[PDB]
C-alpha cells in the first residue's frame, strides 16, 4: 500500500532482503528480488480518477 | 424505426436514440410540415441548449417542405432572442417557412449543400363566412405578407421592392444562386 | 470479493505473512513477526447459493 | 418523437423528456387544440408545481388555434386561483379562447413574441332540436360570452363596452398594438 | 404525451406519471365521456385508496360531457359504500351523470369553481324493436328517471317534485346557483 | 394512460398497473363488450390465482352488456371446474351473459350494488344459407337456450318453466327485485 | 390491456407477463381467428417448451372459431412431431379447424368442458379466373378433404365413410356427443 | 400479446421475447407476405448469424402466401452467399417465391412437414401507360421467369423445359410430391 | 416484429436492436420509399458514425422502390461530403433515385448481387394550377433532369448524351449489364 495507509509499504521488501543479506547493505545492494502477483495492481481504467487507488 | 446508440463517458455508457444523441451535440432537426406541435418540440430543443451552453452555437437543420406561418414564425422569435448564433443548414427541401428559417439563421454561419433546394412564396391561406369577415382576414393576411418580406430584405440585404416582385410567384433557386441573393453565406462540399 | 481473493492466492500457497505487530504477551509492534505458510492447512467451506444452476 | 435529454446532479444520472425536463422549471406547453384531455393535463402540471414551491413564478406557453371554451375556463378558475403568479407568453398563434388565458396572468409578467398573432372572437356554439331547447342554449352561451368580455376587461383595464364591440367579430391584433389594449405588459425582444 | 416526474423520499427518488403521482395523493381524474372502460378504472382507484387509508378524504375532480347512466350508478354506490369521504370538484363542464356524480360526494366537501358550467337533464335512451320490447325498455328508463331523481333530492335537499320539472329539458347551472340548489356546499375562488 | 401505483414493502419498491395491482388480491375486472380476446385472457387470470393459492376466493367484477354465448360460457367451465370459490359482482350493466356470469357465482358470495341494473334475455344467433344448414344452425341455438336457462334456474334455485318464460323476452330487474329471482344472495351498500 | 404478475425466485424478483407467466407452467392459448401470423407464435412456443423438458405434457387451450387451413397444418404437424404429449383442451368454441387440433392431442389426454361447442364442416375455398385454374384449385382442395378426413378418422377412430357423411355439412356436437366420435377421452367437470 | 421467455445462465438470467430466443440458436421465421420492409430484416438476421459462427448451420421456417419477387432475390443471394448452410423448412404454405426459398437451401438439408402445401407458378405484375413502356416491362419481366426457372432447375436437378411448363400455371403439390421434383430431400415427420 | 440481440463486449453484455447493432459496424439499411423522415435517419447515422471513426468505410444497402427527389438529394450530398468512402450496395430493386445513391459511392467500392435488379428513369412530378406556375415549375424540373443526368455520368464516366438517351424511358439494367454501364464495380457471388 501507499506510504502513510494501515497497508504495508514498499520498504519492508529491502528489510526482508536486508535479513538474507546478513545486514550486509554492500551485499544487498547487489540482490535480486521478486515482485509476485504484479496483476492485481492494475489501474481499473474504465473507472473514473475519483479516488486514489492505494492498492 | 428508430435506432439506439451507446455513448460513453467517464461515468460509464448510456444508450440514446439518434435523434436525442444529436441534440447532446446541439443539433436540431426540421423535417416534415410546420405546425404546432412540431414547433412547440423544437423550440423548448433550442431553449434547452441556451441553458447548458448560451455561447456555443447551434444547428438547425431544414429538410421540410413548408407549412403553417403562424407554427413556423414562433421559431423566428426564439432564434433572434436568444444569446447563442443559431446555425441554419439547408439539406434537400426548403420552403417559404423552410427558406425564412434558412436566412434567418446567424450571419456567417449559414449553410445550403450543393443539391438543395429553395422555394419562396408568399403567405398562402382562405376564409369562408361574411365579406365582413373575409375582409378582416384580408387586412390581416395583407401584413403576414409584407411583415415575412421585411425581415428577410433585412438578412438577405437586398431592397423591399425586389422582394416583392421575386416572391409574388414561387421561385425555385439553387444553391449558387441562394449566395447571390443573400439568404446564405457559403456552400458546404467538402471538410475543407 | 476478488480483492480478498486476490490476497490469499500466497497464503494457501507459501510466503512470509506479515503478522500484525501483537495480539498477545509481546509488547512492541514494529516486530512484524515473521512466519512461513508453506505447511499450513487452509480448508474454505461456502454455501454458494446458486451453483446448482451453474452445474445443470 | 419525444427526445431524451439529461439533467445532471449529484445523485446518479437521470434521463428526461424534452417537456417533462421543462416541467421542472416551472414551464408549461400548451399546443394544439383545447380539449378536456389536454386541459386536464395542464391543469395537474400547475398542481404539481405549487407543491415544490408555491411562491416562484409558473411559466406558461400559449401556442393554439382555439378550442372549448368550458375546458378554458378550468384552467382559468385554475390559475387565479393559486398563490404563486403565472407568467403567460404568447408564442405561434393565441386565439378567442387562447388569449383568454394569455390576459389572465400575473400583472405585470405577461409577455408576447414580435411576430406573434393574437385573435380575438365571442364565444361559439350551436343546438339542433326544439326551439324551446335553442332558447336555453342561446341564452346560457350568451352568459358566457358576457361573462368572459368581464374578465377580459378586469384583467386587460379596458372599458366592458369596447370590449364588445371590438370582440363582435373576429379582431387581429399585433404585439406592440397588444401592449396598448392591455392583453400584454411587455414585449421580449433579446435576453437582456 | 404525458411527462414523468420524480418524487423524492426516503429511500430514495421514484419515477411516476403526472396522473400516478397525483393518485398517491388521493386524487383522481374524471376526464372525457363516461363509458365502462372509464368507469371501472376510476372504480379499481378508489379501492386501492380505501386499502391505504381508509380514514382519509379522497379528491374527484369531475369535467366531464357525460356519458352512459350505467357507468355513472357503479361510481355512485362506490361512493356510499366505501369508508372514506369523497369530495367532488367540479371544473370546466360537468353534464347530467357528472352533476349526479358531483353532488354524491360527502356533505359539506362539495366545491365548485367560479366559471364552472354544471347541466342536469333527464336520462337519454331508446330501443327499436318489437312494440313489447319497446313497452319494456320504455318502463326501464323511466325507472331509472325516478331512481335517479330520488337520489338527486336528497344530495340537493330540494323536493322531489322540484328535479321533476327543472329536469324537464337541460338545465345549466353556475357555481353560486349550485349552492341554492343544493348541487355544492361552496364556491373555491382563492386560496383561504 | 392507465395509472401505475407501488407496494411498499421491507424488499423495496415495486411499481405495478392499477389492474395488475388488484390481480395480486385475487380480483378480476370484466370491462367492455365479451370477445374472444378479452374472454381468453380473463381466464388465464382465473388460472394464474388457481395456481398461486387453490384454497383463496377469488372476486369477479362483471360490467359488461353482454356479447358472444360460446365466449360467455366458456367462463362458467372455469369457474365451476377449479376449486376456489369465484365471487360475482354486479356493477352497473349485467346482460344475458354478465348476468348468467353473476348467477355463476359462489353461492352467498353473489353481492350486488343497490343502484344497479340487471338484463336477462334468450340467446342471440343467426345463419344465412341453404335451408337444411339453418335447421342444424336453428335446432343449435335452441338447446344452447335450453341448456343455459337449465344452468340459470339451478343456480337460482327456480324452476324451468318460470325462467324461460321471464327470459322469453328481454326482463329488466333491479337488485332487490334480482334477490327474489335467486341470481343473488346479498346486496352491498355501506361497510358493516 | 393484459396485466403483469411479479415470479418471485431466489435470484430476486422479476414481473413476468399472464402469458409468460402460464408458459413455464406448459400452458399455450389459441384464441381469434387461425391465421398464419398467429400460428407461428404457438409452433415457436411449442418448441420452446419441447427443449425445456421433452416429457412433461403440455397444455393447449383452443377457443377460436376457425380460420385459414393451410396454417392449422403447420402446427398439427408440429405437435405430432416432438416427444411430448400435448393436452388439447376444447374451452367455449372449436370450429373445423379448432376441432382438427383438438384431437390432435395424445391419446387418453383429449379433454373438454360440459359448456362447450365443437363444429365440423367441409374445407371451404374458391377461385377467380380462368377455367384451368378453377379446376387446379377443386383438385387441390379436394385433396385437402379427404387429408383432413384421413387424419380425423385416425384419432377419433371413426371409418373415412362415416366422417365423409358428418363433415359434408355443418355438424354441432356437444361435450358428451364428441366422446361417441372420439375425438375426446374425458370430459373435465371438476378437478379430481 | 407476444409471450416473453428467460433463458437460464450461469451469471443469471435475462429475458427474451420469444422470436429473439430462436434466433440465437439460428432459427429465423419468415411469416406472412413478403415485403421490403421484412426482408432486410431477415436479411439481418442471415449477416448476424454468420458473424457470431460462420460453420454452424441456420435453419430458415418459411410459411408465406408468395410476395415481391424483388424482395426474395434478396433473401435468395444471401443464403448462396454467405459460407454457413441454411436450412429450409416449409410449414402449411409455400407460394411460387416461398418455394423458390425452399429449394435454394443447402443440399441435403432441405426439408418439409408431410401436411404441407407446394405452389409454384410464374411471375405475374402489370403496367399501365403508353405501348412503348408496356414493352420494355414486358420484357424485364419474362428475364425474371427466365431467371428464376434457370435457378430453380439447378437445385431441383430438373431440366429447364419441364420447369417451364409445370410451372406454367399453378402446381399444387405435397410433401412427397416435392421430393420427386428435387425442391426438398427429406421430411419430418417424428423426432428420430 | 423487430428482434432483440445481446452483444458480449469486454465492459460486458449489452442488449441492442437488430437494426442498431449493425449500425455499429458502419452499415445502414435504405428500406421502403424514400420520403423526409426516413431521409433525415439516414443522413444522421452517416454523421454519426463519422464522428466514431472516419476512417473505416461505411455500408449502405438499398431495397428502395423510388420515391420524392429532394430528399433524395440530401442523402447524395452527405455521402460526398464526409471523409471516409461509402460503400453502396444493391439489394433486391433500385430505381431512379435507388439508383442514383448506388452510383454515388466511392469508385471501387460499388457491389450488385447477381439477382439485383436496377431502374433509372428520368424524374416524374406535376402540378396544377396558373399556367404561369406551372411553367416556372416546369423549368425547375428540368434542371432536376439536366442536373442529375449530369451527376450519374460523372461517376459512371459514360457521355452525357447516352445517359439522357437512355434516362428518357424507364431503363431496366441487371446486374452484369450495371457492371458494363459504370453504375456497379464488381458484384458479389460467393464470400471469398
Amino acid at each position: 500500500t501507499e506510504a502513510g495507509y494501515v497497508g504495508e509499504d514498499v520498504e519492508n521488501i529491502i528489510q526482508k532482503l536486508l535479513q538474507k543479506s546478513d545486514y550486509d547493505v554492500q551485499k544487498a545492494q547487489r540482490g535480486i528480488v521478486y515482485i509476485d502477483e504484479i496483476d492485481k495492481i492494475s489501474r481499473k481504467s474504465d473507472n473514473p480518477s475519483i479516488t486514489r487507488d492505494v492498492s | 424505426l428508430v435506432p439506439m446508440v451507446i455513448e460513453q463517458t467517464s461515468r460509464g455508457e448510456r444508450s440514446f436514440d439518434i435523434y436525442s444523441r444529436l441534440l447532446k451535440e446541439r443539433v436540431i432537426f426540421l423535417t416534415g410540415q410546420v405546425e404546432d406541435h412540431m414547433a412547440n418540440l423544437i423550440v423548448a430543443q433550442m431553449l434547452f441548449l441556451e441553458a447548458e451552453n448560451p455561447e456555443k452555437d447551434i444547428y438547425l437543420y431544414i429538410n421540410s417542405p413548408g407549412g403553417v406561418i403562424t407554427a413556423g414564425m414562433s421559431i423566428y422569435d426564439t432564434m433572434q432572442f436568444i444569446k447563442p448564433d443559431v446555425s441554419t443548414i439547408c439539406m434537400g427541401q426548403a420552403a417559404s417557412m423552410g427558406a425564412f428559417l434558412l436566412t434567418a439563421g446567424a450571419k456567417g454561419k449559414r449553410f445550403c449543400l450543393p443539391n438543395s433546394r429553395v422555394m419562396i412564396h408568399q403567405p398562402l391561406g382562405g376564409y369562408q363566412g361574411q365579406a365582413t369577415d373575409i375582409e378582416i382576414h384580408a387586412r390581416e393576411i395583407l401584413k403576414v405578407k409584407g411583415r415575412m418580406n421585411e425581415l428577410m430584405a433585412l438578412h438577405t440585404g437586398q431592397s423591399l421592392e425586389q422582394i416583392e416582385r421575386d416572391t409574388e410567384r414561387d421561385r425555385f433557386l439553387s444553391a449558387p444562386e441562394a449566395v447571390e441573393y443573400g439568404l446564405v453565406d457559403s456552400i458546404l462540399t467538402h471538410r475543407n | 470479493g476478488e480483492g480478498v481473493q486476490q490476497a490469499l492466492l500466497k497464503l494457501i500457497e507459501g510466503t512470509v505473512a506479515a503478522v500484525p505487530p501483537q495480539g498477545g504477551r509481546k509488547h512492541p509492534q514494529q516486530e512484524f513477526l515473521q512466519v512461513d505458510t508453506s505447511k499450513i492447512l487452509f480448508i474454505c467451506g461456502g454455501a454458494f447459493a446458486g451453483l446448482d444452476k451453474v452445474i445443470s
